[PDB]
């Protein structure tokens, strides 16, 4: 039982270099393999390389090859990834696993560092209202960067039929998204519906009520 | 380097049932040197069978894998609840180190047609400048489904984007997003905006419309 924590997500222009960190702490097997894997959204898994810390021995793929380093500081276990002359190819979800015990039977993972690679810069988003058609009506959370933002629906007090979207890119750079959700046709003219989004990247919270227009 | 390729895409099962997946490679992986991996959205990846066929620790009875050379197979013997995720096979033999395109294992429902609803842009954006149309597909199976955008019965293509959720828990439905989007100029200078749904739980396309103002 080992406790593998990533570093926090970041956010680079276009040609320059990322370092993602990887603390390990537990297991006594002192022999252990280290593997980074990333994933674009929507997409599969691809591995980059691998470092035995202790031994000093390290792979690297073929694809990436010159622009990417793996190094570990062996006193507090922390291994990293560096990638270097970036673009937006390379924005991603990395993940290190370690893997214990002669065969490498023993599973571990940090819970993944997010790295967009944009040109375009922070920014809050605009929501704007779908008003209604049980009718059917939701936000427009409109041009934010980076990723994520979380929707709610009256702070959390209307959660049933909720439909958050993923979040489409935008030739902009940015990225637009959508909620939606399915309430009684009765309720319309009586029962108030505001979603809250939160944009913790851009410092920006912002309400806004939906209603007939 | 070595492919990976999986079979089939998606699969659609209930709990309860026999999984087959599995994993063409398109050159011999030293003896057995394959993995298999699970991965629930959102998620870091889980370890579950190495050596083409040998349990990591933890991992559950009906957890099998088996074949060898450049043929492999992984084999769920009861559906549980909690087994329904993409799965990966991984060959660790030969650098780069490569992963498949993986298999959803979705559960299998009743075919379901999709509500379509239709948006017209806010008040608040058309000042902004853009126009975003939103056609909206809620709760409809299977998750294959088409939607072509006409704007004066002249189809478009290009300057639309779309989003899936993922596969609901509660009644096992997707729903899926998407956003014409056109400068307030291009807006302004048509008339009918219409949503046509081609899902197969429907006897002939749907057509959601409405006219400017």
């Amino acid at each position: 039982q080992v406790q593998l924590v990533q570093s926090g997500a970041e956010v680079k222009k276009p040609g320059s270099s990322v370092k993602v960190s990887c603390k390990a702490s537990g297991g006594t097997f002192s022999s252990y393999a280290i593997s980074w894997v990333r994933q674009a959204p929507g997409q599969g898994l691809e591995w980059m390389g691998g470092i035995i810390p202790i031994f000093g021995t390290a792979n690297y793929a073929q694809k990436f090859q010159g622009r990417v380093t793996i190094t570990a500081d062996e006193s507090t276990s922390t291994a990293y990834m560096e990638l270097s002359s970036l673009r937006s190819e390379d924005t991603a979800v990395y993940y290190c696993a370690r893997y214990d015990g002669i065969y490498g039977e023993l599973d571990f993972w940090g819970q993944g560092t997010l790295v967009t690679v944009s040109s375009a810069s922070t920014k809050g988003p605009s929501v704007f209202p779908l008003a209604p058609s049980t009718a059917a009506l939701g936000c427009l959370v409109k041009d934010y960067f980076p990723e994520p933002v979380t929707v709610s629906w009256n702070s959390g007090a209307l959660t049933s039929g909720v439909h958050t979207f993923p979040a489409v890119l935008q030739s902009s750079g940015l990225y637009s998204l959508s909620s939606v959700v399915t309430v009684p046709s009765s309720s319309l003219g009586t029962q108030t519906y505001i979603c809250n989004v939160n944009h913790k990247p851009s410092n920006t919270k912002v309400d806004k009520k939906v209603e007939p227009k | 380097e070595i492919v990976l390729t999986q079979s089939p895409g998606t699969l659609s099962l209930s709990p309860g049932e026999r999984a087959t997946l599995s994993c063409r490679a398109s050159q011999s992986v030293s003896s057995s040197y394959l993995a298999w991996y699970q991965q629930k959205p959102g998620q870091a990846p889980r370890l579950l069978i190495y050596g083409a066929s040998s349990r990591a620790t933890g991992i559950p009875d009906r957890f099998s894998g088996s074949g060898s050379g450049t043929d492999f197979t992984l084999t769920i013997s009861r559906l549980e609840p909690e087994d329904f995720a993409v799965y990966y096979c991984q060959q660790y033999g030969s650098s780069p180190l490569t992963f498949g395109q993986g298999t959803k294992v979705e559960i299998k429902r009743t075919v379901a047609a999709p509500s379509v609803f239709i948006f017209p842009p806010s008040d608040e954006q058309l000042k902004s400048g853009t126009a975003s149309v939103v056609c909206l597909l809620n709760n409809f199976y299977p998750r294959e489904a088409k939607v072509q955008w006409k704007v004066d019965n002249a189809l478009q293509s290009g300057n639309s984007q779309e989003s899936v959720t993922e596969q609901d828990s509660k009644d096992s439905t997707y729903s899926l997003s998407s956003t014409l989007t056109l400068s307030k100029a291009d807006y302004e200078k048509h008339k009918v905006y219409a949503c046509e749904v081609t899902h197969q739980g429907l006897s002939s396309p749907v057509t959601k419309s409405f006219n400017r103002g």
